[PDB]
């Protein structure tokens, strides 16, 4: 079935990997000291970036689909409980924070009227 | 013998790590934390005192290089810069990392951390701070190293070593 | 106000700048305002280091009030008396505030405390007018008395003493700094102390060099005249390590430096300071004064 | 003692034992010798909120900074956690962050393992003073990314919550724009990188989308004419995802984006492209097959059953945003 | 099965990396634009690949146990999601205006205390 084709393609890409390995091995590896390391590594990095950019620019059956779908529904059903529990926990957390906010708002209110009346009394006295 | 990342072929879902340093007991404990839990891919751990690595025709691919440095001794430093001359520049493209131990205890840090920061920034390599002595810190660094190994080994589709280097890069 | 620019300056404080070179202190006689008897009591004694946040509303006039307040606190904690004195001539600059001494006398001095700041202006540049900046504290006496005095100061001036620590880098730098100093009378051979890191107590290497040999080696590894540079310190340590390894094939470099003693002064990592020669005394303070700032910032 | 014991025609501080006493004597208050007791005494916090005095700022800065240093060095724990919780509670008040905590976190973040007091650390980054996005990244966000790219997915959701709280606090304080734009771009880059990282786990996607909902109301909540668009990778990952609540909150977020856009060049083009994309994807969807099975268990018009199932955001999106079929 | 496909994927990434390395064998703004471009093109490629593959999956599902359990679970849990979402929305709507009023009042109180302190020192 599809598994045999996948195994054959895996062997083919293993052969391609071996070909690339024996192709690349015929290069003197490298040698750097402290002084010239930075420029060399920058050049190597930019060369690799260009190479992989170019490479990426170049780039079944129903039973396996059904099995993978069953797996993903099972995973979703078995991991939603954490996000739900977080949802409640944050709900009561926000409720508590809101209550504290009204408490602080109320206290600072009478703080404001007291400060204003004291300021007015001092202004009238002088 | 200059080590090369592209010498041989790796095993079927196999990953390898290398730890180079002076304190053998700390390396053993760190490897114990490494192998406290095993992921889907099999993991091999190698420990060494200096470079070049001893010759072995049976050496598999070494997909990750980690240098442990103690700020408590300049000897570990001299070891690191002497060993650094036996690896090609290709390892420096995200296959190398530096882990500093004991940095929290500023009193016990013999060499100043600015030196190792400059050393890491010179070679454009990730720099990590941890304390191997503390069990919790060691365990946290354990999953950290396991998962950075998973990223660099190519097990997860989408990123490579140079990608994580562009991720972990410092501003200056 | 001061807080914003202070935030900016400690934001700029990163471990990226190179360590600046330091000017070697020269033979300087004690200043005229400096009393030889007071320093002679201060010198040739052991001192414990403490870093201090700037004093809040500290006046040099009401010293008797401070003395009686400390006496009251001590008797509350419980034939002793507390004496406050003002010491002139040991400020690095005019910006640095006046220094003073506190003594405990059993009616025979048992506990001495010194508050000072030499060449310390960065803290003085980031402080308002109300505060007094003497971040350096030297203690000599029983630990219980030191704790009591610290408790009183915490309650009074809203500050703490922090036990200042010295690492191997700083200790090696200061070792090179005093071995650069010229001493007419070599009365104490230089001596270094190490400690191997091990949970059971292990060997503690003590390495001593004759003053003439030390001075000759220093002048051999001395390049910039009148100045000390990181390369000089590194080559000094490397030469010592190479000599030790040639002797014994033992990498001393893998050991923690814990105490450095020379002819003029001696330092310990825990915060112990011994002073012998006055000729460089003031400069000594200045250097360690920077460490208090480096602990405050 | 972690909190110093308080030691005292100015009103004596000891006599301050009731709220009316503070109301009457706020003008003639005297600053304490030590203000640590101000933290656990809300009475003095009321005067601290408006005193705006330079010397007490430095006095409290040095106090709390050295206290944090000594507690941290002594830790290497429950008392430290409680003290930091009290600090966080005080930080909730004053509607502005402290600087001693900022300096401590700057010093300890590179040394931070990520698990010592993670709960305590992550709530301080929420209250960080507004600054240009050019000095904090080299010192602060680098180690944040270091942890983020390597730590647990739940830790990723954690730091996402911390940064969205920081964004909320910064918008609240401001109510310049380049700094918040760069911050949004940086957090979006982290978002897409991690969304790739975790094999496209919707657990982090929920936090991504919640953060983006908190973002989407800048113009209507703070009168700031600035709207930033989420990366197309998250757009395509979430829009055609397999979870129905994801569809719900995407409908909500594009409705809010359209409302903000009509409230006030390339942004409009990308928005129109996205609208065409989802209108092509919508009127089928695999995520609704569940409902369809229920429709088989129980009617040409079946959208009413979906609506009764609780997709009210879907009514809002399909009635007030698309306008192609305004009637239900 | 799953091990076979994950080995296949890992071999694919290894082969791509080796191809990039062998191709590379032959400033900072240029590099920065490089990761920008590669990120954009890779993001587009994964968008297209995932879209096509699990669109094929969606069609296969359309062509067609614990399925009832899964569907009732998702329905109930998503209803709870939307309830929590509405609660958070209203709570945040309240928080926005209360915090804005608090900040405005804080500014007003700071100004009032400043002016009263200045005048109080003024008669003194």
């Amino acid at each position: 079935n599809t598994e045999e084709e996948l195994i054959r393609e895996c062997e083919e890409m293993w052969k391609d990997m071996e070909e690339c390995q024996n192709k690349l091995s015929l290069i003197g590896t490298e040698t750097l000291t402290d002084s010239n390391a930075q420029l060399s590594l920058l050049i190597m990095q930019v060369k690799c970036l260009t190479a992989e950019l170019s490479q990426w620019q170049k780039k079944l059956t129903e039973d396996v689909l059904i099995t993978l779908g069953k797996e993903e529904f099972q995973k979703l059903r078995q991991d939603l409980e954490m996000v739900l529990s977080t949802k409640e926990s944050k709900n009561e957390k926000l409720k508590e924070d809101l209550e504290r906010e009204q408490r602080w708002l109320d206290e600072q209110q009478q703080i404001m009227e007291s400060l204003n009346v004291l300021h007015s009394e001092l202004k009238n006295k002088v | 013998s200059v080590l090369r990342p592209l010498d041989k072929l790796p095993g079927l879902n196999t990953a390898t790590i290398l730890l180079v340093g002076t304190e053998d007991a700390l390396l053993q404990q760190l490897a114990d934390s490494m192998l406290k839990e095993d992921c889907a891919s099999e993991l091999k751990v190698h420990l060494a005192k200096s470079l070049p690595l001893p010759s072995s025709v049976n050496r598999p691919r070494i997909d990750l290089i980690v240098f442990v440095v103690n700020l408590h001794s300049k000897y570990s430093l001299q070891n690191t810069e002497e060993s650094l001359r036996h690896v090609d520049a290709s390892f420096f493209l995200g296959k190398v990392c530096f882990l500093a131990t004991g940095a929290g205890r500023e009193s016990h840090c013999s060499i100043h951390r600015h030196t190792v920061v400059k050393l890491a920034h010179t070679y454009q390599s990730p720099l990590l701070y941890c304390d191997l002595e503390v069990e919790g810190f060691r365990a946290t660094m354990a999953q950290r190293l396991v998962r950075v190994l998973q990223i660099c080994a190519g097990h997860v589709p989408g990123v490579s070593a140079l990608n994580l280097l562009s991720l972990l890069r410092s501003s200056e | 106000p001061l807080q914003k620019r202070l935030e900016s300056v400690r934001k700029q404080s990163s471990f990226i700048l190179t360590p600046p070179r330091r000017k070697i202190p020269q033979c300087s006689q004690l200043q005229e305002d400096v009393d030889p008897q007071k320093v002679a009591f201060l010198l040739h004694k052991q001192w414990t280091l403490y870093s201090l946040t700037p004093l809040y509303k500290f006046s040099y006039s009401n010293l008797k009030e401070y003395s009686r307040l400390l006496n009251a606190f001590i008797v509350a904690e419980k034939n002793i008396k507390v004496i406050f004195s003002t010491l002139l001539g040991m400020k690095g600059t005019q910006r640095d505030p006046e220094a003073f001494l506190v003594q405990i006398v059993s009616k025979k001095v048992l506990w001495t405390g010194w508050f000072c700041c030499v060449f310390g202006d960065s803290l003085l540049e980031t402080v308002s007018e109300d505060f007094t900046c003497l971040p350096l504290f030297l203690a000599n006496g029983a630990e219980s008395n030191t704790a009591i005095i610290g408790t009183w100061f915490q309650k009074t001036f809203d500050c703490y003493f922090s036990p200042l620590a010295i690492n191997a880098f700083n200790l090696s730098w200061m070792a090179a700094m005093w071995t650069a100093c010229k001493m007419d009378h070599y009365v104490a051979t230089t001596e270094f102390l190490w400690s191997v890191p091990c949970s059971p107590q292990s060997l503690d290497i003590s390495f001593a060099i004759h003053p003439e040999d030390a001075k000759a080696l220093w002048d051999s590894v001395h390049k910039t005249p009148g100045e000390v540079t990181q390369e000089e310190v590194d080559l000094f340590m490397d030469c010592l390590y190479s000599h030790f390894h040639r002797h014994f094939k033992i990498h001393l470099s893998a050991t923690r430096l814990v105490r450095v003693s020379t002819s003029v002064a001696s330092a310990h990592t825990d915060g112990k300071i011994k002073i012998l020669c006055h000729k460089y005394l003031i400069g000594v303070l200045a250097y360690l004064t920077e460490l208090a700032i480096f602990q405050i910032e | 003692s972690v909190i110093p014991v308080l030691n005292s025609g100015s009103f004596p501080l000891e006599q301050l034992q009731s709220f009316p006493q503070l109301l009457q004597n706020i003008h003639c208050l005297e600053l304490p010798s030590q203000m640590g007791s101000v933290l656990n005494n809300s009475l003095l916090l009321h005067y601290i909120n408006c005193v705006r005095d330079e010397p007490v700022l430095l006095r409290f800065y040095y106090w709390l900074s050295q206290t944090l240093q000594e507690e941290c060095i002594w830790y290497k724990g429950k008392e430290f956690t409680n003290f930091l919780d009290t600090i966080i509670r005080a930080e909730c008040f004053l509607q502005e962050g402290f600087y001693s905590c900022e300096a401590f976190l700057y010093k300890s973040l590179p040394l931070w393992d990520g698990l010592c007091c993670r709960s305590q650390f992550l709530q301080l980054v929420s209250w960080i003073p507004f600054s240009s996005f050019s000095e904090v990244k080299p010192l602060l966000f680098d180690h944040l990314a270091q942890l983020f790219f390597t730590s647990t997915i739940y830790f990723k959701c954690s730091v996402l919550q911390s940064l969205k709280e920081l964004l909320q606090n910064w918008l609240l304080w401001l109510s310049s724009m380049n700094s918040v734009s760069k911050l949004i771009h940086y957090v979006g880059w982290l978002s897409t990188t991690a969304m790739r990282l975790e094999s496209n786990n919707t657990f982090l996607l929920h936090f991504i989308l919640d953060f983006y909902e908190k973002v989407c109301d800048i113009y209507i909540n703070y009168n700031l004419p600035l709207v930033v668009l989420f990366p197309p990778g998250i757009f395509y990952s979430a829009l055609l995802s397999l979870d129905t609540s994801i569809l719900n909150q995407l409908c909500f977020i594009m409705h809010r984006y359209r409302k903000n856009l009509t409230a006030a060049s390339k942004t409009y083009q990308e928005f129109n492209h996205y609208l065409t994309s989802m209108v092509g994807c919508l009127w089928h969807h695999p995520s609704f097959l569940s409902y369809a099975v229920s429709f088989l268990l129980q009617w040409s018009w079946y959208l009413d059953y979906l609506f009764s199932q609780g997709l009210q955001g879907l009514k809002l999106f399909i009635r007030s945003s698309v306008h192609h079929s305004s009637i239900p | 099965m799953t091990l076979l496909l994950r080995l296949r994927a890992q071999t694919k990434q290894q082969l791509l990396e080796y191809k990039s390395m062998v191709d590379a064998s032959e400033i900072e703004a240029k590099i920065e634009d490089l990761e920008n471009e590669i990120e954009e093109v890779k993001v587009a490629f994964e968008i297209k690949k995932l879209a096509l593959d699990r669109m094929r999956l969606s069609t296969a599902l359309k062509k067609n146990s614990v399925l009832m359990d899964n569907m009732k679970h998702l329905l109930e849990l998503n209803k709870l999601i939307m309830k929590s979402q509405q609660e958070s929305w209203d709570l945040e709507e309240k928080l926005l205006d209360i915090r804005k009023k608090r900040l405005q009042l804080k500014q007003a109180s700071e100004s009032k205390l400043l002016e009263i302190q200045t005048e109080k020192n003024k008669q003194k």
